[PDB]
């Protein structure tokens, strides 16, 4: 980029000077560094397509008007120039309407996708009884049927074609004076489009990261938005992806306190914690008001890049930017209660800034209670496949050298995984295990190409609520009483009873 | 699954650069070629384990033999006097090859020992008027670096870039 | 050959330098790293004669103008010069029209490739009935009938012959008032033209490879793209050559999207798989549309160097070149749906490039699925071929030796290919077994020339996918849930009931 | 399981399931197996000796009976190192 081509466009010979701007620094292609917005814009330019987004400008610029403007502000303040953001324009399913004025005997055509289909009308014929044969010629063709739905107008005359598969277009032309072609197409997409563009747009080769839908969490209703959860959960925990989606609550005029939010997260449902709430909406610079998971992935993916990635997004060193208040005041029995139901609140502690106080997925699974732990999981198994990739496609030849090599190759990447620090263990030994060896390998499944790995992984953890126990000993009673107080409680924590018993209320 | 026989310990061929002086003579044994790493103790503090630090990269010693005949006066001459010039280096180019006679099929380049000094010129290695064996031309070279040139294997390459 | 014949024109002794020009890697005979592309050119300078082709400028020199440069220039460009190309040019069979313009009598004469017949014409004959006794000596003399054949023309005045072998050239001639000769030929090639070739032009001695057709299946339609692939498993399949086919889809227009390329491989049939499948056409640097076979075939031979002919043409190492995007961006679940049909799709994996990823055929027979498989099959049978070509005419004494000599020969030969890698097995005895000698020879088959003789062998396999199953370990209880699980997955699988059981849906 | 997750998916990718208990098996030997008499109203394996996988396995084929504790004893006691 800039900064070392100024002297290519000089000719002569000398010494010259130029002043240093800003240099992009390159952002790297590990796993986790990635956010994926999934918004709308009239302008449908590249619609069911991801599309990476260096910065606010080339967003406007790109994609005009849409309601996702305030949250890619916030993203990218929040990111500083780490990781990417893609964003994906929902596209609306094309539709063509066509109206049968008269019943005219004669041969005519229409052409779908460019599949010409013909219509001979007889005398005696009614207006409904050519819209009838034109759907049943329609959705009887092996390919039209599969590519677009015809369906009945608001009158019997009338015949409505609806692409089915709105990330490609959909093309439609007539030869005959009775009939009459409408392209028409809704303005505004629906939960279906961005049902429709979640579960069919995302592709595995794609940089695992963070999926948001602030605008569709803003916009839709309370059902809406449940299928939406519905479908980031199964996108997020489907088997090729293994991503995460940071879910926002509705509209604070809708969810305007912690009870609505928590009743919200209660609804939604992830059993490997994929999906994780955040519920105060940000009030940025110019008083509007935003969904907070932009930011939140902003400041996620920074705190990867500076931290590690073993790091969940919460803290109070790593403030949010370019807002100046939430929009809702979450009180400290509020967070008491709703923390473990997942809902990760944002306060606006003075003397720290805008945090976020919450590293909690929707999971009632123990083990994958903090986003953390899915975090690490995500990146151990994208590593992995992105290391496979290479061994997809290799002959297993007399040697079944393949499957050897391959157990080795898990051993080194989990083990440059271990030296980043992701697993709880002094030694590679407490951290992981691996067994792709030809022992595990069925002669059946090799022959229909089936390669079976397993692996063991013990994530770290990280501090949630901290204890401080206190005494005041008496004038000249120190180490007189320490002492004996901590023998008695490392001999219970070494016996096993320090836990045991009744919690205190 | 034997695809390819392994080389045997006759199957190099052995000859020398002196100086400017392209000696034509093939030395029928060589020790042991090497790339030496001398080590260094360390801990960080957080286990009582030893770990090695890998330094000061050496290439040992190489003792070239040859039966003392006719026409090694000059080889002789050549090797005793390569020291005393500065600028002059002994060079060993080492060519594996698969020879079942005096017929051989070489493949790869030549390993070549570059930038050695005479260490030890031992023409013969023994008298003895009872004695049967033939008299070893022996001679003692430290090379600096090795490569591997003029042909389609490259057995040394460095870490160069 | 270059940069060795420098010198061979100076007669000065001295040292003389040329600047080191660019080198050729001899191809070797392999019986597989070649292809052979069919195309069109509007100059038949080798008409249905497979030429070898040095490079695209060799091409274009000898060819000129051709829908198959780009092909070519893929080709060559994935090749990277390992492998050889033999273009087939379609030749047009020859028209001849002739017109009775009077019905004049007379006695007259009527040349065909030197065959000479003769047609009395008397009072009250017609123009018709000059040109019927004309048809009917032509279609009943018995060379004319099988060497061209005689049509009625555009009046029952007129008549047209048909060369009926492309290859040899057909002269006409006539040698009366009333006959006028003139030279029709379609400047365009038709798909009889394309199937005519492939089925009489290819040699059994040809080395064998790859066969193609990019421009037939780009500039054909449905039929003729049907006939063409029926064509060439019937080449592919015949006992005497045991080749490989690779088919394009049509025209993206056309073949807008997977769901049309399922249609289209359905519609194909390959019983033993000699036929495999591609379907995303390749844009070119000049953002042409080129049909993948070519660039598939020059990265299959790459690939069979480089890293054994075991290996599928597929995977992320080993993209493809001379190209910058796919026609179509084929999604997960299209590709899930289309590979287990037999269509191999092609992807823009960024980070990595265009990637074939698919490496099925069209055979529904679960042993033979994968290209790799049918490649070693078609090597073992051309390279058993290729050696026995030497003993095929040998004498047959009482002696009975030659027999014992062909199964020692195939013993050889066949270890060759072990040790190239191409079966599953750490020895011969579970790779591969022979059985040739006198005791399966019978003295009739015998005296009348024939030897039959028997080989078993064991293809090697791929890695088509690779399963991931991970637990999460609590923090310190590792390594007793890796011994249970490891225990328990070995005794499994060394039982035997690894696989019994309801496969997930 | 943790084999079969493969076998009905068409892609050529890697991807990751997560493990599931993979009941060990019990080899043919003398004194691997315990063989409880008991009664159920349902009468589906009447005096037929059916292998029992597990408590639930049970539950669903007999239902309701007497012997629901010294099964779930009995598996709880085995760990899967045996046949009931």
């Amino acid at each position: 980029m800039t900064n070392f081509l100024n002297g290519v466009n000089i000719g002569t010979p000398g010494a010259y000077a130029f002043y240093q701007t800003t240099q992009s620094r390159p952002i790297n292609v590990e796993p986790f560094r990635t956010c994926y917005m999934v918004g709308f814009a009239s302008n449908g330019v590249n619609k069911n397509v991801p599309t990476r987004i260096s910065n606010l400008t080339d967003f406007t610029n790109v994609y005009g008007t849409s309601a996702s403007t305030n949250s890619v502000d916030l993203f990218f303040k929040n990111s500083q120039g780490f990781g990417n953001l893609y964003f994906v324009n929902v596209a609306i399913p094309t539709r063509y309407q066509i109206v049968v004025t008269a019943a005219t005997a004669g041969s005519y055509s229409v052409t779908v996708n460019g599949v010409t289909k013909a219509i001979t009308v007889v005398g005696g014929a009614t207006t409904t009884t050519i819209a009838a044969d034109v759907i049943s010629a329609i959705n009887n063709d092996t390919v039209l049927n599969k590519e677009v739905l015809a369906t009945v107008g608001g009158t019997s005359s009338t015949v409505v074609i609806t692409s089915k598969k709105p990330t490609n277009t959909t093309t439609a032309a007539v030869t005959g004076v009775i009939f009459t072609l409408t392209t028409t197409t809704g303005t505004s997409p629906s939960v279906a489009d961005y049902v429709y563009t979640i579960n069919n747009t995302f592709d595995p080769a794609l940089e695992a990261g963070f999926v948001i839908a602030p605008e569709a969490f803003s916009t839709f209703t309370k059902s809406d938005r449940l299928s939406i959860q519905v479908a980031l959960e199964n996108l997020c925990s489907a088997y090729r992806y293994q991503w995460a989606a940071l879910i926002d609550s509705g509209a604070m005029s809708e969810i305007s306190n912690t009870d609505r939010a928590i009743a919200e997260a209660a609804t939604y449902n992830s059993v490997q914690g994929h999906c994780s709430y955040y519920y105060p909406y940000l009030i940025n610079l110019d008083d509007q008001q935003v969904p907070p998971s932009a930011a939140v992935a902003g400041m996620a993916l920074y705190r990867f890049v500076i931290d590690g990635f073993a790091e969940p997004p919460a803290g109070v060193n790593f403030p949010l930017k370019g807002v100046k208040n939430v929009a809702y005041k979450v009180t400290w029995e509020e967070q008491n209660v709703a923390n473990p139901e997942g809902v990760n609140c944002i306060l606006n502690k003075e003397n720290y800034g805008i945090v976020v106080w919450g590293a909690r997925t929707l999971s009632a699974d123990p083990n994958i209670v903090f986003i953390s732990t899915r975090i690490i999981l995500n990146i151990v198994i994208n590593t992995l496949n992105r290391g496979y990739d290479f061994d997809i496609f290799n002959s297993v030849g007399g040697t079944a050298t393949v499957l050897d090599n391959i157990q080795r190759k898990t051993n080194t990447l989990l083990t440059t995984l271990y030296q980043a620090g992701l697993f709880y263990g002094q030694t590679t030994s407490e951290a992981f295990s691996v067994l792709g060896d030809a022992s595990v390998q069925v002669p059946s499944l090799l022959q229909q190409g089936l390669v079976n790995m397993f692996i063991w992984v013990v994530p770290s953890t990280i501090i949630e609520r901290l204890i401080i126990n206190i005494k005041q000993t008496a004038i000249g009673d120190l180490e007189a009483t320490v002492a004996l107080d901590t023998a008695a409680l490392q001999s219970s924590v070494e016996e096993g009873t320090a836990t045991e018993g009744t919690a205190p209320v | 699954a034997v695809s390819k026989r392994p080389f045997s310990i006759n199957s190099f061929a052995v000859n020398l650069n002196i100086g400017n002086f392209v000696d034509a003579r093939y030395w029928s044994k060589c020790s042991k070629i090497e790339k030496t790493y001398n080590t260094g103790e360390y801990s960080d503090g957080q286990s009582n384990i030893i770990y090695t630090l890998p330094g000061a990269i050496k290439y040992p010693e190489v003792v070239l033999s040859k039966a003392f005949s006719p026409g090694d006066e000059e080889l002789i001459n050549r090797l005793i006097a390569v020291n005393s010039d500065p600028i002059a280096w002994v060079t060993v180019f080492i060519q594996p090859m698969y020879r079942d006679g005096y017929y051989n099929v070489p493949q790869g380049g030549k390993i070549i020992l570059e930038f050695c000094t005479v260490a030890r010129a031992t023409p013969i290695n023994e008298i003895d008027t009872i004695g049967s064996n033939a008299a070893m031309f022996e001679c003692a070279l430290n090379p600096s670096r090795i490569r591997s040139d003029g042909g389609n294997i490259n057995w040394w390459s460095e870490p160069a870039a």
